[PDB]
Formats: structure tokens, sequence, C-alpha cells
């Protein structure tokens, strides 16, 4: 998986077992591990404060 | 000396049948390390692959 750290450079790293490829593209928002950098957990996408304040 | 010179013609072919037999197991050997090389060519890597740019 090719990816850049969101606030850094990139890198292409695994996921961990079973983060579910199927619905995992390029775009959606994971996690990466603190040693290897591998993914460990993808997630929903931020919501950008200003709409929590709307 | 036919019965000198033509017998000596083996006091030194022994050794070279054994060398010409034990360079074949050192082919062998080598080729056991060259295997291991190439294994060890990439297994520790291509997992953290950091994405630079070429210059």
């Amino acid at each position: 998986f090719i990816v850049k750290a969101t606030n850094g450079p990139r890198y292409v790293v695994g996921c961990r077992r079973q983060l579910d490829k199927s619905k995992l593209k390029p775009g959606t928002r994971v996690a990466l591990d603190m040693t290897t950098l591998t993914i460990m957990r993808y997630l929903p996408r931020e919501v950008d404060p200003l709409v929590y304040n709307m | 000396d036919l019965y000198s010179r033509y017998k000596k013609l083996q006091q030194e072919l022994e050794f070279l049948e054994v060398q010409e037999e034990y360079i074949k197991d050192e082919q062998k050997n080598l080729k056991k390390e060259f295997l291991h090389a190439q294994e060890e060519v990439k297994r520790i890597q291509s997992i953290p692959l950091v994405i630079g740019q070429f210059l």
C-alpha cells in the first residue's frame, strides 16, 4: 500500500491482519504502526470541526 | 624408461583426479552459499519501503 504520512514523507507498507482491504482503497483514512508504519486500523474520515459547530 | 617414466605418470594423476572430484563438491558448496546470498538479498526489505525521488 503506497502511502504518505498525512504530515510527513511517503512509504509503502501493509495492513496488520484484517483491516478488510475490500473497502480499503486509496483515499480512506487509516492508522499506522508505531514500529513498522504498517496499517493497524482504518477509520472513517474527518468531520472538519466547523461542521460540529454547525 | 618404460619401467619408470611411464609408471611415474600416475605419481600425480591420483591427486589430480582427487582435486577434479573436489571441484564438484565445492561447486555444490558454493551453490549452497549463493542460494544463501540470494535468500538474504530480499527478506528484511520491501516491507517498510520509504519513498523519496531520484534526482
